[PDB]
Formats: structure tokens, sequence, C-alpha cells
């Protein structure tokens, strides 16, 4: 009877039960291929295989493999029968209609859920923070968005999408690590660099001063030892890597950085709501985890915004999972129970019901 | 999450917000 919440990320699936403080299942969004099984899903592939990611930049693009991920989610991870549980799924901001329709059809016709709902990821993180109005910077493995939201509605004309996120930052770290003469080439080595990123990287409050500091001394150098004993030592790469979020030209992307796109997004909204966006800047997703990133955004947004604006960055320690937590809260609400698309409603209206019920 | 539930249940309708020019969909 308990509702299920599933946040399908480009990199990680977060799944569990509404009411819980956290997703009980977190596993890679991959299908791997080598009377053995023909494919290995999630942690199966993790534990000889070529990996495919069914979700790209937050959008489902391999439906056959996505079906495998959901099967793995229900039956192997959560160990539930989906026919017995209302299921809340997440989607990226600006997810195309055809996609949301197909998610809906597969849930009702393939998994036979009794009810379902699709929510925008960024809206859920805002809800997790106890707000229905605000602007969210949601940055994960595959995509980054600025999403201004009023009374629970993402305001689509003002949404900014940026195809720079966690995976690109890992790849960039690998690239600049070659300057010190290191070489990381395999899937397992990319994972090692992902870990270096998650452990040693940070966002400098003043990038140019930090570069000067790093040039002067060894004060910022850190070592990282692989389990095999090989050591890699890292200096200014620590902060140059996530600097890319603020200066996308670092990877050759001629696009505004995340501070500028926050400003642009707000400036596209109704004059009256702007003050409320500035005062309610919520960060969510794994790529917002860098030490210093909240401080840096506070400074940059403050530099762009009028003096009249109180600027507040909300960055809870659990923010890697804010989307899921917001889903867990939403699906457990009394007021939300009339919002589910029911099987009966799908039967009568077809997959396009998702446009009328999920917003 | 009482404060949240309150805010959600009294949200203005999509049609009204589109009519107010707040909500501009793609
Ligand atoms: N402590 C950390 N510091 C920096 N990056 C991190 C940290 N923890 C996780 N990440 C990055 O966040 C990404 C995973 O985050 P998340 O689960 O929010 O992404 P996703 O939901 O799978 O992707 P998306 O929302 O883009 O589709 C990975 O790139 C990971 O390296
Ligand atoms: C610990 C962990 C974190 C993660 O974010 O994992 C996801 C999913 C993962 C899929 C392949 C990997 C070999 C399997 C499991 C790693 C899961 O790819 C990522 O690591 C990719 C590749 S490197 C990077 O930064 N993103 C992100
Ligand atoms: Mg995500």
């Amino acid at each position: 009877t308990t509702a299920l919440v599933c946040d399908n990320g480009s990199g990680l699936v977060k799944a569990g039960f509404a009411g819980d403080d956290a997703p009980r299942a977190v596993f890679p969004s991959i299908v791997g291929r080598p009377g053995q099984k023909d494919s290995y899903v999630g942690d199966e592939a993790q534990s000889i295989l070529t990996l495919k990611y069914p979700i790209e930049h937050g959008i489902i693009t391999n439906w056959d493999d996505m079906e495998k991920i959901w099967h793995h989610t229900f039956y192997n991870e959560l160990r539930v029968a989906p026919e017995e549980h209302p299921t809340l799924l997440t989607e990226a901001p600006l997810n195309p209609k055809a996609n949301r329709e197909k998610m809906t059809q597969i849930m009702f016709e393939t998994f036979n859920v009794p009810a379902m709902y699709v929510a925008i990821q960024a809206v859920l993180s805002l809800y997790a923070s106890g707000r229905t109005t605000g602007i969210v910077l949601d940055s994960g493995d595959g995509v980054t968005h600025n999403v201004p939201i009023y009374e629970g509605y993402a305001l689509p004309h003002a949404i900014m999408r940026l195809d720079l996120a966690g995976r690109d930052l890992t790849d960039y770290l690998m690239k600049i690590l070659t300057e010190r003469g290191y070489s990381f080439v395999t899937t397992a080595e990319r994972e090692i660099v992902r870990d270096i990123k998650e452990k040693l990287c940070y966002v400098a409050l003043d990038f140019e001063n930090e570069m000067a500091t790093a040039a002067s001394s060894s004060s910022l150098e850190k070592s990282y030892e692989l389990p095999d004993g090989q050591v890699i030592t890292i200096g200014n790469e620590r902060f140059r890597c996530p600097e890319t979020l603020f200066q996308p030209s670092f990877i050759g992307m001629e696009s505004a950085g995340i501070h500028e796109t926050t400003y642009n997004s707000i400036m596209k909204c109704d004059i009256d709501i702007r003050k409320d966006l500035y005062a309610n800047n919520v960060m969510s997703g794994g790529t917002t985890m860098y030490p210093g990133i909240a401080d840096r955004m506070q400074k940059e947004i403050t530099a762009l915004a009028p003096s009249t604006m109180k600027i507040k960055i909300i960055a809870p320690p659990e923010r890697k999972y804010s989307v899921w937590i917001g889903g867990s809260i939403l699906a457990s609400l009394s007021t939300f129970q009339q919002m589910w698309i029911t099987k009966q409603e799908y039967d009568e209206a077809g997959p396009s019901i998702v446009h009328r019920k999920c917003f | 999450s009482a404060a949240l539930e309150r805010k959600i249940s009294m949200r203005q309708s999509r049609e009204e917000l589109i009519k107010r020019g707040v909500l501009k969909e793609i």
C-alpha cells in the first residue's frame, strides 16, 4: 500500500518508500553486457562488461534498457510487486511530452502499477527544503539546470539547461591530471578519478588568488593513493576542476557559468517573484557537494544582484538526495492522494493523462 | 510537513497562472 519513489538519474537510481528519510536503494543507472544472463543491471554490472547508460542528460533514450533498470528497481532492489504500490517517478525539467507519455504507458501496461505520478526533479528538491517558491540549482552526473519555481510550478520559459555536470567534471579532471604526467584510461580508472574528485576537489572563493597561492607554495597539494599503492599528487587541479562550473570555457563550452545562469533565470521571471527567488536559492544533486561552492555562489550572485536583494543559498548536507527526499515527502501527503494518475484514469484517457495530471 | 502541505493544497491553478502570464509553457 505504501507508495514507491524512484529518482532516475543519468548516473544513479535512487529508489525507496515514501515516508522514509532516504532511498534504501542507490545503484548505478547502467546495463552491462559481456546459460548465463544476457545482461547485468545496476550493481550487477558494477560487481568484463561493456556499460550502457539508458539515461543521457537526465532524459531516457534507451527504453529497452530503461525497462531493465525499473525491473531491477522493483524486483531485485526494493523486492516489491509494483502492482501493489502507487509509484512516483521523477523527470528532468523540459522532459519532452513523448517521453513522459512513454514512461506512463510502461508503468501501467508493463508494470501494472495501480497508480503513478511524474514530478520534476528540481521541484522535489525545493519541496524537500519546505518551500514551494524558489530557484533551484540541480546538478548531477549528466545535466545541470537552474529552475525557478512558483507555487510548485517550474516556470519553463525561465529554465536554463547546461550539459556540464559530474561526469564531464570527472573527465576534465582526468584530462588535467595528464599535465602532471598521469594517465587514466579504463572504466575502473575513470572511477578512481571520480573518487579523487569527490574527495580532494573544491571551489575556490577567488579563483585567481588561489591559482597564485598554488603557484607560490605547496600548501594546497594533496596525495591520493590507489589501493594498488600507486600515488597521485594533486595541486591546483583540486579547484580548477569544479571552476569549470563557473567558467565553462575550461572544457571549450562557450556558455555562461552557473552563477550567471542563476541570474539570467531569475531575470526572466515576473518582477514580483524575483526577490523571492534570490532569497530562496536551493542547491541539490551530487555536483553541488564541493566544499566552497555555496560560498562562491553567494559571492557571485551578490555581485550580480541589486543591493536591495537579500541573497540566500540553501545547501543542506543531505542535498545529494534532496530530489528523492522531496518525492518521499510529496507522496506521503494527504493532499497529494487525489493527484495520482489512477489505473482507471489511464484506462479511460490513455498516456496523455500525464499532461493533465502531472504539473 | 504541515507548512508544505498547506502551500501545495492552496496553489493557484495552472490555467489561472497561464492567464496571469506567470506560467509560459514551451
Ligand atoms: N562529494 C562530492 N563532490 C563532488 N561531486 C560529487 C560528490 N558526490 C557525488 N558527486 C557527483 O554527483 C554525481 C551523482 O549525483 P546525482 O546522483 O545527483 O546525479 P544523477 O541524479 O544520477 O544525474 P542527473 O540528475 O544529472 O541525471 C556524480 O558525478 C558524482 O561524482
Ligand atoms: C560509487 C558510484 C558513484 C556514481 O556516481 O556512479 C555513477 C554511475 C557510474 C556507472 C559506472 C560505474 C563503474 C559503476 C558504479 C559507480 C557508482 O558512472 C559514474 O561514475 C560516471 C562515470 S565517472 C563519473 O564521474 N560519472 C556515475
Ligand atoms: Mg539527478
